[PDB]
């Protein structure tokens, strides 16, 4: 999963 | 001379958001010329731009009517109600704004926007026509002009307009091009909506053979083949997406169509499933989906086979996997039957773990704790003795916890989940799971603490914030019931308010796509958005918290940078019935066959003293249910209202009243 | 639970169930930028034999994965990235993620030519790791200190697809002589 | 070319609760008929  | 080149100095300090070097300056062209419109107009936009949101429309307003010639002064009236939303006002000033000054580009790419963005098809085309005139050298403008027309329901001219620039092009575009393969297959898709799947099937083999999109070449192919009843070969084409994807129910449906195999048949059936189960030893689908029609002990034979499969493997998703198939009693009875065989069977693998007859046990559990095998009692047996021999396993909590709760044990089952979350802390499944317990307990302040273990920290607001920020539509909905139920009207409308909010902002966000779209030429998919967008709140999504709310103002009705941050001024209404407008048409035009929309509707509809839409609400619940027990007692009580009221009433509405009244009590 | 390609009408609940099972949350918008920038990539678990509590329910989404190219090819090369990736925790091990992964990394390859797919995974995330490097034959490239928004590391792991591309070509040139 | 009545305009606007414009093309729409327009308006799909 990609942050932010 | 000085004025003019100062009026130029009043847009560079705007356009570097020098406000006080920008209005100084106009100020200083006001008070020798103040009847100046260019000037004013440029005032009210950086007024705007620091929240002199009603001074600055006073005054762009005013600048207008001294120059209403002027495209700066109708240009900027636009920006500003584009900016607070109002794109219908945005879009007539525009429109206008481009009448006085025809050759900007600026202002006619930002009507066309606002313009589909609004539906309006006919001005929609009419902008990409010219903007394509404009510029005719560019492809974009040609495929703008397509959908406009497309999404007009003018497919002969979007047809048109694609075939046109196919036909300008000198040399063939290298099988590489994106963006013209994503135009052919749109034309197809055009031609098949045309209704003329027999041309599409020709367009698609001769033109779209090597379109990039593989799948959709292949779907297309298949679904074309199998609507001509051209069967040998649908059945070649549902066989290759087989290959490319075994996991996926319809193919399996079309190949054995095509096969003209009937579904009485059910070894003849089986064959093909086994078929690619052999080819293809992990997909699920070739060994589950027989279960479907297999039936007495080709049923039991398979079911075994599977079930020992998964519990072998421990799965704990297997129970979810197949209730399904419990519409069937038979089907039903038998799994547990297997089940209950397997776990006598069970020998503890790895000796020298147990994970098989957990897995068994765990099946049992939820079997008796679903809702058409119900027995609580052995629910909770068979979870307890999975638990003794996996006492860490969060699934077997979870599922104890849910027993509780259909045994009514609220407070329990929110007790009993958060241990279960207490077992694995890294995982948000099962935190969601736990708060929303809490909240069904009504424990709102527990549960939003629950849900700040994974909330970005430092948020500004707390928990709540990031949630309204990350537009979680689940826990605001259980927040605002909850609160409800708790007698809290502030928070409750509160939080209706905001899921109201979110959709309206899901409504807004196509809107730097309508361009966007047209740079990556990705068009079937932007035809996708905009399709779903025109449907956007008969999700079940918008129409709980919004039943929710109106259900709440006719409570109240009958029982007398951020404001308003916990909704009092929401609870302390003097008019609830026509606060509840907004949530209730939305309702009742995006979910009319819903029996619940319409019961409460005319609810609303007979306090407003509004008889006539009261009775087409009660027309459409009736439709949908004759005998409904709230629809019957509805129609009893308008009755009454109508015979009451009716010598105040016009003698039209008073005939058609009478008249459609009868139709249907 | 059945396997297909992503649908724009499918993004409330494809957000949902990112919001239920993944602390890496997004505004829908951005949900709608993959789907018209990448309709080919991205794929849903759905749990269509779910009976219908209503008229207007939508197909209830049990998995997802989300896919991009990267916009800046590292050196003109072309390569996926997986921007999100989950399973309901009810639906867990019965090999979702498995087949939502090969079946974007399929499409990466044949539209736009992708030699490898990226992505960055939480260091203590056992059962995501054992499918990227276990299963889809993910290898490990670096770690990316504090990368998650508390603090912790990500494994930012990578797929040669060579053998992917060429195993396609292969099955391209078979198509090639019946042509 | 349907032309309307004015009172029939207003009493679709109070009763159906519709735009001045949507009631206006409803009625259009039904030759100025108002009671055969409320009565079309009311029936469910
Ligand atoms: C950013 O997106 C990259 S990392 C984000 C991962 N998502 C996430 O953490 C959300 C919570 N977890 C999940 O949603 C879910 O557990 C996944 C997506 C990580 C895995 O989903 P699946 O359950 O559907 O995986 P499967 O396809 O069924 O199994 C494939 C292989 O995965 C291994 N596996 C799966 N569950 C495991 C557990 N609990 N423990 C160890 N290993 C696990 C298996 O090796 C499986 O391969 P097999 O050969 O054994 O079948």
């Amino acid at each position: 999963s990609e942050s932010s | 001379t000085r004025e003019a080149n100062l009026f130029r100095t009043v847009i560079r300090h705007y356009e570097d958001k020098q406000y006080k070097r920008g209005l100084k300056a106009a100020e200083q062209i006001l008070k020798k010329n103040p009847k100046h419109g260019d000037t004013m107009s440029m005032k009210a936009l950086i007024l705007n731009a620091q929240g002199k949101t009603e001074e600055a429309f006073a005054l762009a307003k005013e600048a207008l009517t001294i120059d209403m010639k002027s495209y700066i002064c109708w240009h900027v009236y636009g920006i500003l109600y584009r900016t607070n939303k109002n794109f219908d006002e945005a879009i007539k000033a525009y429109k206008f704004a481009l009448k006085l000054e025809p050759e900007s580009h600026q202002i006619q790419r930002d009507l066309a926007v606002l313009q589909i963005q609004m539906r309006d098809y006919a001005g929609y085309v009419q902008s990409r026509l010219n903007m394509l005139k404009a510029r005719p050298q560019i492809r974009q403008n040609w495929t703008a002009l397509a959908i406009a027309y497309h999404l007009e329901g003018n497919l002969e001219k979007a047809e048109h307009i694609l075939t046109t620039y196919e036909k300008s092009l000198t040399t063939p575009p290298p099988k590489t091009d994106l963006e013209h393969s994503e135009a052919l297959l749109y034309k197809n898709t055009i031609i098949a909506e045309r209704g003329d799947i027999e041309r599409a099937l020709q367009h698609l083999e001769t033109d779209c053979k090597h379109c990039l999109d593989r799948l959709a070449v292949m779907e297309l192919r298949a679904s074309y083949l199998s609507k001509l009843a051209r069967k040998d070969e649908a059945a070649k084409a549902y066989r290759a997406l087989l290959d490319r994807n075994p996991e996926h129910m319809d193919y399996y449906k079309g190949l054995i169509s095509a096969l003209d195999i009937s579904a009485d048949d059910e070894e003849a059936q089986k064959a093909v499933y086994d078929e690619y189960a052999a080819k293809y030893p992990r997909s699920d689908a070739a060994k589950r989906l027989p279960l479907n029609f297999l039936s007495g002990e080709r049923f039991r034979t398979t079911a075994k086979a599977y079930l020992t499969l998964m519990f072998d493997k421990g799965v704990p998703s297997t129970f979810a996997n197949l209730k399904h198939l419990y519409s069937d009693s038979f089907k039903k009875e038998t799994l547990a039957s297997l089940a209950e065989e397997y776990l006598n069977e069970y020998v503890n693998a790895r000796p020298s773990g147990s994970k098989g007859k957990g897995a068994a046990l765990y099946y049992l559990a939820q079997h008796y704790n679903y809702y058409m095998s119900r027995d609580l009692t052995r629910a909770l047996e068979y979870v307890e003795k999975a638990i003794e021999l996996d006492p860490k396993n969060v699934d077997f909590h979870m599922t104890k916890a849910r027993i509780f709760k259909h045994q009514g044990d609220l407070a329990k089952a929110a007790e009993t989940m958060d241990y279960a979350r207490s077992l694995d802390p890294k995982d948000r499944y099962i935190n969601s799971k736990a708060a929303k317990y809490q909240l069904r307990n009504n424990e709102n302040e527990k549960a939003l603490a629950t849900m700040g273990l994974f909330t970005r920290a430092e948020t500004a607001g707390g928990p709540l914030a990031d949630l309204t920020d990350m537009q979680c539509i689940w826990f605001l909905t259980e927040d605002g019931e909850a609160w409800q139920r708790r007698g809290n009207t502030a928070l409750a409308l509160k939080r209706y308010h905001t899921v109201f909010s979110i959709f309206d902002t899901w409504q807004e966000d196509q809107f730097d796509f309508h361009s966007f779209s047209l740079r990556k030429g990705q068009i079937r998919a932007y035809v996708d958005m905009v399709r779903w967008e025109d449907r956007l709140r008969e999700h079940p999504f918008y129409f709980r918290a919004a039943l929710d709310a109106v259900n709440l103002y006719l409570s109240m009705y009958d029982k007398p940078k951020d404001d308003d941050p916990n909704g009092e001024k929401l609870a302390a209404t003097k008019d609830p019935l026509g606060d509840a407008m907004k949530f209730l048409n939305y309702i009742l035009q995006f979910s009319p066959k819903n029996i619940d929309g319409q019961i409460a509707g005319f609810e609303v509809y007979i306090r407003k003293k509004k008889y006539l839409l009261a009775l087409r609400c009660l027309k459409a619940a009736s439709a949908i249910d004759k005998n409904h027990p709230k629809v019957l007692e509805q129609a009893a009580k308008l009755r009454k209202i109508v015979s009451s009221a009716l010598d105040s009433m016009a003698p039209k509405l008073r005939e058609v009243i009478q008249a459609e009244l009868v139709g249907v009590p | 639970m059945d396997i297909r390609l992503l649908r724009p009408s499918d993004i409330p609940l494809i957000q949902h169930a990112n919001l239920e099972n993944l602390p890496e949350n997004y505004f829908l918008k951005y949900y709608l930028y993959h789907a018209l920038s990448w309709p080919q990539l991205s794929f849903v678990a759905v749990d269509v034999s779910r009976p219908a509590k209503s008229p207007y329910d939508y197909p209830k989404i049990v998995g997802y994965v989300l896919a991009k190219m990267e916009e800046e090819p590292a050196d003109g090369v072309p390569h996926g990235h997986i921007t999100s990736l989950s399973v309901m925790r009810t639906h867990r091990r019965l090999g979702i993620a498995e087949k939502l992964m090969r079946q974007s990394q399929l499409a990466m390859v044949e539209t736009y030519n992708a030699h490898y797919v990226s992505l960055h995974v939480r260091v203590s995330n056992k059962a995501a790791i054992h499918l990227y490097r276990d299963t889809l034959g993910f290898k490990t490239e670096k770690v990316e200190a504090k990368y998650y928004a508390d603090g912790e590391d990500a494994y930012c792991m990578k797929l040669d697809l060579t053998a992917l591309r060429e195993q396609i070509a292969a099955q391209r040139e078979k198509e090639l002589e019946e042509d | 070319m349907g032309k309307v009545d004015p009172a029939d305009v207003n009493l679709l606007v109070e009763e159906l609760e519709l735009s001045k414009a949507k009631a206006t093309e409803l009625l259009k729409a039904h030759d100025g008929d108002a009671i055969k327009a409320m009565k079309a308006y009311i029936q469910p799909a």
